[PDB]
């Protein structure tokens, strides 16, 4: 076993490691960066109206024209590319810090639990977290989905003009949710290290030494 | 021990705190008014519904002229349209003063201990109410596009098919719904504003110092 | 955290007219709602004593067995007069329900250990009023739910005019939504006097939980 | 801010005449429907001996491949004249059921720290009417399905003439019906029954949980 | 004003009637009922067609003509094997739910009067009437899967002859009829379960169930 | 009046007497028998397949409507064949050995209730394990519904590429599935064996 | 109950595989996948530098005021075939692994019920990962599902061009899926040796 047992080894140096510098580094300038995108044009639109795309599809007269190329908005889909992968990034941070505090769990011995119900209950918050920021991707993969339904509905059934809104309404909709996510991953960050540094006695040395 | 990511957080939360005392010294009063006024203009206290009924030019046949589809535009309800366009910033305001609010009180919990949980369990009280307020408040601002949405379907349906009379009831009756649930959403988002305040204000002693400094 | 003289007076306007239009929906508003509720379940409208005069006609013509065109068809006029009746009733009561909640939850002390039951009583009487608000908005849905699913039906009817289930579908629905509509006055009339009882018999916990 | 007689008296008229209705109910109106529905379900129609009685008949025209549009298929007979009698028995017991759950929530007293065994009473009979409320509102929304998928069951089998299953199960939910509203009528009596039982039995406390 | 009920004799032996009845049948329910339907089940269960050694013997001809790689479909009949089975498992799902509510009504007559102290009686009546709700719901699980076999197998069949290339659609059907069966011989086995754990833990607590106070 | 009568006792007994004897049966002659046909049959090359393109079937469509017979997967298909009777085993005798349990449930009583807390600890495992098994049972008819649709689609769409690897990764899932399905009833019988064989006593005899 | 000699050799004959299995996981193939799956990581393959790299060809004319093949995302697919048998390989080790901790739960008695804590706490975190990990099977299918609609609702209506930015946010979430699948199959084997490791007195003897 004392080959297999220096190939974890590599693994957990690594992961301790990686974990510390999360903590150290990595967290502190995320909330730098963070705060310095919401500081930006993009994120604090002034009026909504700003954002409202070229629907460009022809307006039929009282009682046939072909539709021409109805793009994307832009402006969404520029927040969307800065979003995207601050998500992704905090995801991945929240699957290093379960697995971190996992490894730190020691045996299970009856007395002194205390420090292991700490450990559980930051366990439980990073968790409530990391499902906060699966809620994210599932808002921004159904964005360009039901924006492709609502964009075809108002060029098949030109004369409804509710479809022409639903359209302009799913842009500032997914907007308003794109800013919301920004100041939650500012938030869970701070929240993050909160909760970890306040503890961070009992969740390394639970058992007391 | 840690100290760059111990002083840019307490950064964070010490502009996070002073924030939080603006908002109850000056915001939240603020909006309360401004809801209350909004409440009492004459757009959201309509003294008749049928002032709300927008036009609905369908063609509606019958089979003794047929034996002798098209539609022109359907246009939104344009009273329930200018009524969104204020409601809309006012819910976006809401949503971040709370999120700012939920925020500060969540880097205020300190360290978990065996006892002293007193001022504890007042944050988690204060807390579930912000929980559940965020809870109400996403659900307007989804509700918005679902309006749209079944009013298009509805006209949609009622173009297709003149001759069922209830499809045109049906965007008449979404109308008369949207205006009534508008008119709530406004009393619901300054009764947010003033519990917020209220319940805040109140125990801001055991939310600051939960365990006494 | 100090407040500004404006800052205060901004909130005692709201809080001021608050309390009064609360302590004005138990002495007046509330009472007036149950003779009136009471009165209209006299109503012939809602005394309907055979529900075959509900039934609308429904002019789809018959297929004969092996086309004419389907004219217009209109909704149950019956039902759309009760339901201009019952609209506003239902409206009513959960802005007032809101009322409610927001007049008990600023009367919700400092949170202090110790002469905690009449919090607890605020609580379950809060408890109650939500419980009375979520069967309100299940009115509202049943309502709403009503106008399109008979125009489904009614486009179905007129779409498969063989299938004679989707005529008797539509004649169901409206059956089924005037029993609805007058089990919903009975609930209404039923939830003022339930938000009086449970409020007038609680009054000196509700205002004076901690007994000052 | 304060009780204001006025507002009491008007809510008490409502009281007493719920407490004089439900007298009533006991008294005279739920024994008289559980006779009612106990001479119902011994009747020939909700006893039919042979199920093959029920089965509607289904004029759609099978196609012969080496040699659409449809007759007009009405709805069974049988079933829709036994709904004409249910739909009135569920409205009476869902409007019933109603006036003595209004009756017992006014009953309920002042929230106390003890003393608080008429008041578990109270709930414990209140659990019984609530469970019946959510079992009866399910009678009632189950007759719209049944119109709804049978008229889906025709439509495919018109539409599919082929498919030989979309005629058998036409004959399926009418069969189901059937047999679903001869349960519907005893669930009624049954309800009639249980909270005439109920209530009697703790009437007492029901009415004066603290003397 | 005072609320006081005064029974009339009428409205008293209108009642008895019922009562008498419901209490009757629950004692011959008990009796000799439940004791037959274990019996007749277990003999329903030594029927050929419900120990059928291969599942694809079930298989129904589709009829359904097979394109050819670069003519309309003609009447296609249910599952006849399946019919006949269903034939005889409807009527004892119906009886079971029908007799699930006599003896529901049954118990809910023998709760008393609710009075603080000597409630383990009570709180036996509440734990047997659970076990009663619980047969119940499983018994509407069986009618469900009943009624949904019909609809799904129509489905099935109509996506193979309207879509004739997809292979697939006919081994669904086919699939279909397996699981159909294999459902419907499972419910038998559950019944006969169902009126044998009725009775045992009845018969058991049997003496709680009726006097649960300990009345003479 | 109303009492337990002999007659009808008896012939509950019969039934009762019936199941256990069959349930020891299950211990000592079926439960043993099974696990050596399923360690053998996961053995085979059938379930072990070294490259997973032996699986791929021919999904013949031109590309770029009428279209030739697309074929059941033949390898995934003759797999099914010896998984299908294999589940109906494993949730026959679990709904019979759930019903033995049953009958051996006690009065309820104030006390002396460790035996009726050892039965609902037993009775937990195996209700877990029918609804594992019921889960087989739904999803063998879900894969020829789920393949059908993108075999139909994959038809009436040829440009579409991804309609066709989606039949090959139904496949692929499909046989990798299987696998699993007969590893989890191999050790649902190897579990009930245990679970069952340990508790006995206790199982039986409740209070003794 | 009575003892049988040649149905107990038959269930040993699994029981002692199934605990020689769980010897060598934990000795061996737990490191080993573990180191596996952290040089994968590291590769080119899974970190990409920028994300235009993933775009694959959308091959549908643009309309002004019936088209070519549009195959499957390369790169995307190759990832699949190294990920998948990954997925393989940690349910059926876990699936092992569990059925061993189950049979090493003793006969339920009254007292001195530390070590069957220890195992139901251990249990339960087998099941975690066992809810996790099942939904990675699925989701591959998904991925050719939802992108097959995305470009045949492209393909129909090429004026909607949301529909073709739809296919390209799929793959580029499809590759950040698989990026952290890879991880949390490699924590998976991780927190599995770390948790049996530690506690492996108590799951194998629960009462010393």
């Amino acid at each position: 076993s004392g080959e297999a047992r220096k190939q974890v080894d590599v693994f957990r140096q690594n992961l301790f490691q990686e974990a510390d510098d999360f903590l150290c580094t990595f967290l502190p300038r995320k909330i730098i960066s963070l705060s310095q995108l919401l500081q930006e044009d993009s994120l604090n639109v002034a009026d909504l109206s700003s954002l409202r795309a070229p629907l460009d599809i022809p307006i039929p007269d009282p009682p046939v024209p072909k539709c021409g190329y109805l793009p994307g908005n832009e402006k969404l889909l520029a927040l969307l590319a800065l979003v995207k992968p601050e998500v992704w990034t905090l995801k991945e941070k929240c699957i290093l810090v379960i697995t971190w505090i996992q490894h730190l769990i020691p045996k299970i011995e009856d007395g002194n639990d205390f420090g292991v119900a700490i450990q559980e209950k930051v366990l439980e918050r990073v968790n409530a977290v990391k499902t906060k920021v699966e809620a994210f991707q599932t808002t921004i993969s159904k964005y360009f989905s039901e924006r492709g339904d609502a964009v075809a509905k108002a060029s098949k059934d030109t004369h409804v003009m509710d479809y022409r809104a639903l359209v302009h309404e799913r842009d500032e909709a997914a907007y308003g949710a794109l800013r919301a996510m920004v100041l939650d991953l500012r938030a869970f960050y701070a929240e993050l290290y909160h909760i970890i540094s306040s503890n961070l006695e009992k969740i390394v040395n639970p058992k007391g030494e | 021990v840690h100290p760059e990511a111990q002083a840019k957080v307490d950064v964070f939360r010490e502009d996070l705190c002073s924030k939080t005392e603006n908002l109850l010294g000056s915001y939240f009063p603020k909006k309360i008014s401004e809801l209350d006024a909004f409440l009492k203009e004459p757009a959201l206290n309509e003294a008749n519904l049928s002032n709300l009924k927008a036009p609905l030019d369908i063609p509606v046949p019958d089979p003794v002229k047929e034996k002798e589809p098209p539609c022109g535009p359907v246009n939104c309800n344009e009273k329930i349209v200018v009524l969104l366009q204020r409601l809309k910033p006012e819910i976006k305001d809401v949503t971040e003063q709370l999120n700012l609010v939920t925020t500060w009180l969540q880097l205020q919990i300190p360290r978990i201990e065996d006892g002293n949980n007193f001022g504890v369990a007042v944050q988690e009280k204060v807390f579930e109410l912000m929980t559940n307020l965020h809870t109400k408040l996403e659900g307007f601002h989804t509700q918005i596009s679902k309006y749209f949405s079944e009013r298009g379907d509805a006209v949609a349906k009622a173009a297709k098919q003149p001759h069922v009379g209830d499809y045109r009831q049906l965007v008449h009756e979404l109308d008369e719904a949207e205006y009534q649930e508008i008119r709530l959403m406004v009393m619901e988002i300054r009764n947010a504003y003033a519990v917020l305040y209220d319940i805040i204000l109140k125990n801001f002693e055991k939310l600051k110092k939960p365990r006494g400094e």
